[PDB]
């Protein structure tokens, strides 16, 4: 139900993001996508992805998108276009996508259908490990930066690419 | 069956050519005794059997049918008596539906034949020899390979075996039917669950072929200028290939519902034509220019 | 029904992105936005694989992921920035000459 | 066009 | 009762009299004379 | 010899599979009596038209 | 859009999302014969395999 | 390795008609989202649509056409003369090409291309 | 005249030739320049890649494989 | 009312398709009511103006001759058709009217038709 | 499931599957005059090709004659068109001048 009510909104403002005239109501929609998932994140427990979704899609990724578009000034004739003649082949690669993806996992993953009996009272508690419990983000610390200190170096490099091409193809020294 | 369906697509019943239908009618009903009866000869179990049941229809009648039934048959049973009459009457009855088509052809020459268009055609004739002589020879042509084909490499496909082994009065096949010609009138026939209703389900049949044409019409006949009468033209001609396959079908669901229907829906065509006309009376003075 | 259900909002995502790209012929600034919408909908699938499953490897490559979304954007951003100064307008009759 | 009438 | 009333079908064999231009075989119209004279 | 129709029906069973299966399954349903009224007439009669379909092709030319 | 437009389309989305959810409950119904088809397709080409081996 | 089927030559007949036009209307559709709008419909919406389904629709006449041709004329030549081999199927695939694709094409030339070529394809089978 | 020069010209180097750059001439000319016609074309190959690769389960009861390639063929003669 | 195609869509696309089928051979509506249907045709065809009766029996003979030919009316003649401006209706509604007055007086029919 | 009685004998063919008939044709229960194995689907298709010809003996010549007379016909319907279109092609050919319009 909760889940019914944060995948619709994500689905209308994901709508949005594709189907708003102007590129600048498109970010901001963008921007309520990256929140719902967010709710999704806290529903999962897992709250450092919650906030750092926060802050690097909405406060770093979408501000830049925000400042490049606004300075743009889009004109709509300039990426105006009818969609009704899309409304057919977005209906079979829809549907076709539909069928096969969102059921990819029922035949794996079959759900426990909910029947009228408490099974809440089945629920086995360990209280072992309850004593000091961790937190989400102490049990990522514990392994980014000794047994896989690997991939988050090449994730450096792939910031200072970043970094370097963007001097390279903007800058403009007065 | 395709000159009547011409005629019923054209509307060729229609004023003044009432009496040249009403003879194509009495012509049908010459043409199926015949027939029958030319069946009944061979003497095999479809002839036995297809003579009781068809001797024994005149039973429907309530206080004298029994007498007509034994009268019919020249005894308490179907036997050498009935071949015999039946003979006779095959030799008699083709000399009269010679006589008969004179007389449709005559009736017919009173006023000339309808056309496609359906409309008034003394501006733009022409005689029959030799334009429609040669035309008609194509057609013969054409008819003479198509009935070449059956008899040649065909022969039996429009048969059925039963009639190849000797009559037995004493065991009915466990199919049992008529000629192919006359199934849509065994449905109709089949489709009422009683005797003196069937019979005169069958009666009915041709009271409406022949009141169909003095009904009070729109003065329009061709189907080329009327959608909806078309349109119900195409529908009755389904019906009626699907009342002859259900002819063929042993009598138990769901074909007893489908027999049904399908009678029900060949009285509604000769129900409604009526209400065309008398409905579409009033079309040129709704469509105006 | 949990698992089903997280997953299909991710789908949804996925979906969108990918109807993003068919729908905006004309307009490649959304074609990066749903090619955007996509990374997120994979982020959100190693993140609730990693509870689902108990283990830790879904949640490790989702921050990595990140990462890339990160400068992917930034790189594109910086092509759309050039191609648009080169030609002052970003309709897509003016990035068509490369052809055959 | 058809004439008229 | 509901099928075995009616029986089974019989399958199509490729019998050499089968063809617009296609003969009996006359030695096998033999052979099954004699089959008919020493059993049927 | 050896009639070739009986060799035929054995060899065509691997196209027959499927009706061989459902009529073995229907005799293991009915081995209890219920009044001498169940049988697997039926079944019988679906994998014999599978497996005189698959033969009759093949017979007449083994044949002189 | 409009403010309500908007509340109107998540209106709709919702009854999508709960119809989806009676779309999962039928799959999750019908595993049992499902597997069953699976198992008389698997004894039908395990026993047509037997058979052709056979010759 | 084709003992898996019931057969039914005017099943496959109907069925291939029906596969000929769930493909051809997949075809159209394509064909339709590739092209362009022409300049005086860029501010109009319906009119695209309703070429797209145009194009839809014939293109599953069309393929269907084929679809159905060709089998059944495969399965009336190997009733007819009663013998299964590639040459039933080749001369159905020339048929059903030559036919429906010289219709549409309006020219002889084509039509014994299109059926030389759909010979070759069902031979190669 | 008609077979060397002719016939075996035209079912031979003269029509091969000919074929050959008309078809040329058309795979050329779907490398259009647009962008949104290279992003399709791998959306399709993507829905091509699960539609014939694992949904052709169900689907042989309606075709068959000569059927498939025929029609494939045959699109080459459109308009 | 049902027939007005003013009003009923299913009576408009009757008459669209009932003015195709007379466009195509040059015909009027009027054209198809035949003198041998009914007397009172008959009658109101010998009222009219020798003028009106020569175009329908001229536009009658087109009709034939092009259904003879199996061809249509050039798309150019087909243009400027008029299949639904009326002659007939008036007259007949008179002579109809005329019959019903004298039938209601008891007088004897002004034409009868022949028993065949 | 299916019994049967007592001097009846079991075959699918047979409507109600319990024919009075024994089976007949055991292996080797003819010998051929010219050294034909007879097998039992030897013994049925021969004995059919003799009743198949017992039943419709004409149909070598009834074959000969519907070949002869339907290619000859064929070629009498050509000719029949032509004959036809040529005596219609002066009606069909004629140019039709009406004062009417519409
Ligand atoms: C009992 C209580 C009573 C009291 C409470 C009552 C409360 C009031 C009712 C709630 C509000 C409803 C009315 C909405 C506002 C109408 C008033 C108005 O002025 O609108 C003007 C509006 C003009 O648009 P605008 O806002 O001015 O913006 C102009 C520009 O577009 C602006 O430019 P832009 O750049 O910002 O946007 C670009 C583009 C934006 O482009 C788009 O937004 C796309 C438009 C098409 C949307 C397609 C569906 C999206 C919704 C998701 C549904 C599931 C999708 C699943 C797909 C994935 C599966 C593979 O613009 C548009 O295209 C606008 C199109 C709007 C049409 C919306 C139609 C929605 C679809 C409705 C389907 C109904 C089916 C019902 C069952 C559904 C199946 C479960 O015109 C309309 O009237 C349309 C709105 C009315 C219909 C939408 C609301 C539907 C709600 C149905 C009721 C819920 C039923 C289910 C109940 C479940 C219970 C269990
Ligand atoms: C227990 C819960 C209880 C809840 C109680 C509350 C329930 C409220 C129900 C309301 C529904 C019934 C409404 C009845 C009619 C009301 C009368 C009316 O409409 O007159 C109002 C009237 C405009 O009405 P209109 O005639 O329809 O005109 C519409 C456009 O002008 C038309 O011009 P256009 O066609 O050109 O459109 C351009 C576009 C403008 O372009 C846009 O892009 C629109 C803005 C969307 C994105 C903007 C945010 C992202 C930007 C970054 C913001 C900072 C991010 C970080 C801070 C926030 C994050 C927490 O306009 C729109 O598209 C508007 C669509 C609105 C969609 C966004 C709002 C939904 C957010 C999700 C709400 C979740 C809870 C509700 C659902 C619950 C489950 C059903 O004026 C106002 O709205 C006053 C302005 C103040 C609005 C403040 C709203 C909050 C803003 C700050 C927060 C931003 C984030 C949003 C929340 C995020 C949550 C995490
Ligand atoms: C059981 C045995 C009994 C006989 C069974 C057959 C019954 C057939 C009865 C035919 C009715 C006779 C009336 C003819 C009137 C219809 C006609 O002639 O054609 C119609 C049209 O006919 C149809 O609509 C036919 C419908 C049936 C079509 C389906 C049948 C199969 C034929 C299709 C072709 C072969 C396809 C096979 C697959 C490759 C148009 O005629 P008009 O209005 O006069 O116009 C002609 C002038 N002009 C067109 C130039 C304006
Ligand atoms: C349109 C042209 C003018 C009108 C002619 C109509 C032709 C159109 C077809 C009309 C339908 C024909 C009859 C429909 C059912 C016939 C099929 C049938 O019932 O099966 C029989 C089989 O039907 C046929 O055999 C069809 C024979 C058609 C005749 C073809 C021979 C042509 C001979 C001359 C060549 C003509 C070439 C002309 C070139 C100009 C019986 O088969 P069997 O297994 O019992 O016996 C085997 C043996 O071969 C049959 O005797
Ligand atoms: C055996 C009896 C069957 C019983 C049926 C049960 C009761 C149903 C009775 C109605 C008959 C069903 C068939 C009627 C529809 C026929 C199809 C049709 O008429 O559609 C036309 C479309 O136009 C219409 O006629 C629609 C009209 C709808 C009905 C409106 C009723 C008002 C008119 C009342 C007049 C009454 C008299 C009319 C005389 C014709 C065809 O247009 P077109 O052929 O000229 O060209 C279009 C096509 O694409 C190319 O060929
Ligand atoms: C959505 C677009 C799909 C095709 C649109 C055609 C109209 C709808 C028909 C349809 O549903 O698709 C048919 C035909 O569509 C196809 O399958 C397309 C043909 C594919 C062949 C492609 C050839 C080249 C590769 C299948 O018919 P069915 O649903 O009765 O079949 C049941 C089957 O078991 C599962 O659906
Ligand atoms: C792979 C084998 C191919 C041949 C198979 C045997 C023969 C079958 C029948 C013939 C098939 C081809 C029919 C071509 C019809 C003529 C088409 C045409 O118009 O001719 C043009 C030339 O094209 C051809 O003739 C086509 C040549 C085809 C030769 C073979 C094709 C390529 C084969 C090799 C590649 C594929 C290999 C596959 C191997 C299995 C002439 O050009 P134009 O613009 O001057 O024409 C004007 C026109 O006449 C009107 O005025
Ligand atoms: C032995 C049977 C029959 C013969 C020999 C016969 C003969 C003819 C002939 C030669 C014509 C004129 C040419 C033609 O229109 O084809 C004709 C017309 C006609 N027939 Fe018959 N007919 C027979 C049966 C029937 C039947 C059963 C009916 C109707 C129940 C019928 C009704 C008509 C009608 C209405 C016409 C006028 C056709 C028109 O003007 O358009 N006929 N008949
Ligand atoms: C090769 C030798 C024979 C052939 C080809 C043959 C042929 C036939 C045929 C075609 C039938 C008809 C089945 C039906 O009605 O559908 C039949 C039935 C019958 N045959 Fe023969 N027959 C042969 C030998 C025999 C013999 C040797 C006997 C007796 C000893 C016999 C006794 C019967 C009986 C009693 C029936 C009727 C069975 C019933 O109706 O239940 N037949 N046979
Ligand atoms: C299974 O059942 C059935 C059959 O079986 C196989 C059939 O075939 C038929 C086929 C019969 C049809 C369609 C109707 C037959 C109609 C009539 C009118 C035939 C009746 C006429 C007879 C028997 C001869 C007429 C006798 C006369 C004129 C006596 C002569 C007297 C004098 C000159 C004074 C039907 C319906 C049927 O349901
Ligand atoms: C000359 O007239 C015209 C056509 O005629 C060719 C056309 O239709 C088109 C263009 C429309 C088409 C062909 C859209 C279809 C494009 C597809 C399938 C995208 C896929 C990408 C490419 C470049 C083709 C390569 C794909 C292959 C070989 C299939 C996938 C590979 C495997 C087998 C694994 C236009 C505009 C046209 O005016």
């Amino acid at each position: 139900m909760i889940l019914s009510v944060l995948s619709s909104l994500a689905l209308v403002s994901g709508l949005m993001v594709v189907r708003a005239k102007n590129p600048v109501h498109s970010v901001l929609f963008f921007i309520l996508v990256f929140c719902d998932t967010s709710g999704l994140l806290l529903l999962l427990g897992l709250d450092f992805f919650a906030m750092i979704f926060l802050v690097v899609y909405i406060g770093a990724i979408a501000v830049l998108f925000l400042f490049v578009v606004m300075m743009f000034h889009i004109q709509i004739a300039e990426i105006h276009e009818e969609v009704l003649r899309y409304l057919p082949v977005s209906g079979i690669i829809g549907l076709i996508f539909w069928w096969e993806m969102f059921f990819i996992l029922d035949n794996e993953s079959i759900p426990l259908l909910p029947t009228q009996r408490n099974t809440t009272s089945l629920r086995y508690t360990v209280y072992a490990g309850k004593v000091r419990s961790w937190t989400n983000l102490e049990t990522l610390g514990n392994l980014l930066y000794t047994y896989y200190f690997v991939w988050f170096l090449v994730s450096s490099l792939i910031l200072l690419v970043a970094m370097i091409g963007a001097i390279v193809l903007t800058m403009h020294r007065t | 069956y395709l000159h009547i369906f011409r005629g019923l697509y054209y509307a060729s019943y229609s004023s003044p050519r009432e009496f040249v239908w009403c003879l194509g009618v009495v012509i049908f009903l010459l043409m199926i005794v015949t027939a029958f009866i030319g069946y009944v000869l061979p003497w095999g179990q479809m002839s036995f059997w297809g003579a009781t049941v068809i001797t024994s229809l005149a039973s429907a009648i309530p206080v004298v049918g029994d007498t007509i039934v034994t009268w019919l048959w020249g005894g308490f049973s179907v036997d050498n008596a009935t071949l015999n009459r039946f003979f006779s009457l095959h030799y008699l009855l083709p000399f009269i539906l010679v006589g008969a088509s004179l007389l449709h052809l005559a009736a017919l020459h009173q006023y000339g034949s309808n056309n496609p268009l359906g409309v008034h055609s003394e501006m733009d004739k022409i005689a029959f020899y030799p334009y429609f002589y040669v035309k008609d020879l194509v057609g013969w042509v054409a008819f003479a390979i198509f009935f070449s084909i059956w008899i040649f490499y065909a022969p039996n496909v429009l048969g059925h075996p039963d009639n190849y082994i000797p009559a037995n009065p004493m065991s009915t096949p466990p199919h049992i039917v008529p000629e192919w010609y006359f199934l849509p009138i065994y449905a109709i026939l089949r489709s009422i669950p009683d005797k003196a209703g069937g019979v005169a389900a069958i009666a009915l049949v041709f009271i409406c072929l022949l009141a169909l044409p003095f009904f009070k019409s729109m003065y329009v006949r061709s189907s080329s200028f009327r959608p909806i009468y078309q349109g119900m033209f195409w529908l009755l001609l389904a019906d009626c290939l699907l009342l002859g396959w259900i002819g063929c079908q042993p009598v138990e669901a769901p074909f007893v519902t489908i027999g049904q229907i399908s009678s029900l829906v060949f009285f509604l065509f000769f129900a409604i034509t009526p209400i065309l006309g008398r409905v579409g009376r009033g079309i040129p003075n709704s469509y105006t220019d | 029904m949990d698992l089903i259900k997280y997953f299909t909002f991710s789908m949804i995502i996925f979906i969108l992105g990918i109807w993003g790209i068919l729908l905006n012929r004309r307009n490649i600034l959304i074609m990066l936005m749903s090619i955007e919408l996509m990374l997120l909908a994979v982020n959100l699938n190693f993140l609730v694989f990693s509870v689902s499953l108990d283990d830790m490897m879904g949640q490790v490559f989702a921050l990595l992921v990140l990462t890339v979304a990160a400068a992917e954007s930034a790189i594109g951003l910086a092509i759309f920035v050039i191609t648009f100064r080169v030609r002052g307008t970003i309709a897509v009759e003016f990035i068509n000459s490369i052809q055959g | 066009s058809p004439p008229p009438p | 009762a509901d099928e075995a009333e009616h029986g089974l079908e019989c399958p199509n064999y490729p019998w050499p009299h089968e063809g617009i231009l296609s003969s009996y075989d006359h030695a096998s119209i033999r052979r099954g004379h004699q089959v008919y004279q020493q059993v049927c | 010899v050896v009639d070739p129709k009986k060799y035929l029906e054995e060899s065509c069973k691997p196209k027959c599979v499927k009706p061989l299966l459902e009529y073995q399954a229907c005799v293991k349903r009915i081995q209890g009596d219920d009044s001498g009224h169940k049988h697997c007439t039926g079944q019988y009669f679906d994998y014999w038209q599978c497996i005189d379909k698959c033969v009759a092709p093949k017979l007449f030319a083994k044949l002189k | 859009v409009k403010v309500l437009t908007y509340f109107g389309m998540t209106l709709a989305a919702f009854a999508f999302w709960q119809s989806m959810d009676k779309v999962h409950v039928w799959i999750a119904l019908h595993q049992d014969e499902k597997q069953e088809r699976m198992e008389k397709e698997a004894e039908v080409r395990r026993v047509r395999a037997e058979l052709l081996r056979k010759a | 390795r084709y003992l898996e089927e019931e057969d039914g030559p005017l099943m496959k007949t109907i069925k291939g008609s029906i596969t000929g036009f769930g493909a051809g209307t997949i075809y159209g559709t394509i064909l339709a989202t590739w092209k362009d709008v022409p300049r005086v419909e860029r501010n109009v919406a319906l009119p695209g649509l309703i070429r797209t389904l145009k194009m839809m629709g014939t293109h599953g006449l069309t393929f269907a056409a084929i679809g159905g041709v060709y089998i059944g004329v495969e399965q009336l030549v190997q009733n007819f003369r009663s013998k299964r081999d590639f040459y039933n199927g080749a001369i159905g695939g020339f048929v059903a090409g030559a036919s429906v694709l010289g219709y549409r094409a309006r020219s002889i030339p084509t039509a014994i291309a299109a059926g030389a070529t759909l010979a070759v394809t069902s031979a190669l089978i | 005249e008609a077979l060397d020069k002719g016939a075996i010209e035209i079912l031979g180097p003269y029509g091969i030739s000919y074929t050959f750059r008309r078809l040329a001439e058309r795979i050329s000319q779907l490398q259009s320049g647009f962008v949104y016609h290279y992003a399709f074309a791998m959306l399709l190959g993507l829905t091509l890649f699960v539609t014939f690769f694992c949904m052709w389960d169900s689907l042989s009861s309606w075709v068959d494989n000569r059927l498939s390639f025929i029609l494939i063929v045959s699109s080459f003669y459109t308009k | 009312r049902l027939v007005d195609p003013r009003k009923n869509f299913l009576a408009r696309m009757h008459m669209k398709s009932v003015s195709n089928r007379l466009r195509r051979y040059g015909l009027r509506y009027d054209d198809l009511y035949d003198p041998l249907y009914d007397l009172d045709i008959k009658e109101a065809l010998n009222r009219l103006p020798r003028e009106i009766v020569d175009a329908r029996n001229q536009r009658l003979m087109r009709a034939m001759d092009l259904s003879m030919k199996h061809e249509y009316l050039p798309d150019n003649l087909q243009a400027v058709q008029t299949p639904f401006r009326s002659y007939l209706q008036d007259m007949l509604a008179l002579v109809k009217r005329e019959r019903a007055e004298r039938e209601a007086l008891g007088a004897l029919p002004l034409y009868q038709r022949t028993i065949p | 499931g299916i019994s049967i009685r007592e001097g009846l004998h079991y075959n699918p063919y047979f409507p109600g599957g319990a024919i009075a008939m024994p089976k007949m044709l055991n292996d080797e229960a003819v010998e051929y005059e010219d050294g034909t194995p007879a097998t039992e689907a030897q013994m049925g298709k021969d004995v059919v090709s003799f009743l198949s010809w017992a039943a419709e003996p004409e149909m070598e010549e009834r074959k000969l004659m519907g070949f002869k007379w339907i290619f000859l016909l064929s070629l009498a319907l050509l000719q029949a068109a032509y004959y036809r279109r040529l005596k219609w092609s002066v009606l069909k050919s004629r140019k039709l001048v009406l004062d009417v319009v519409n």
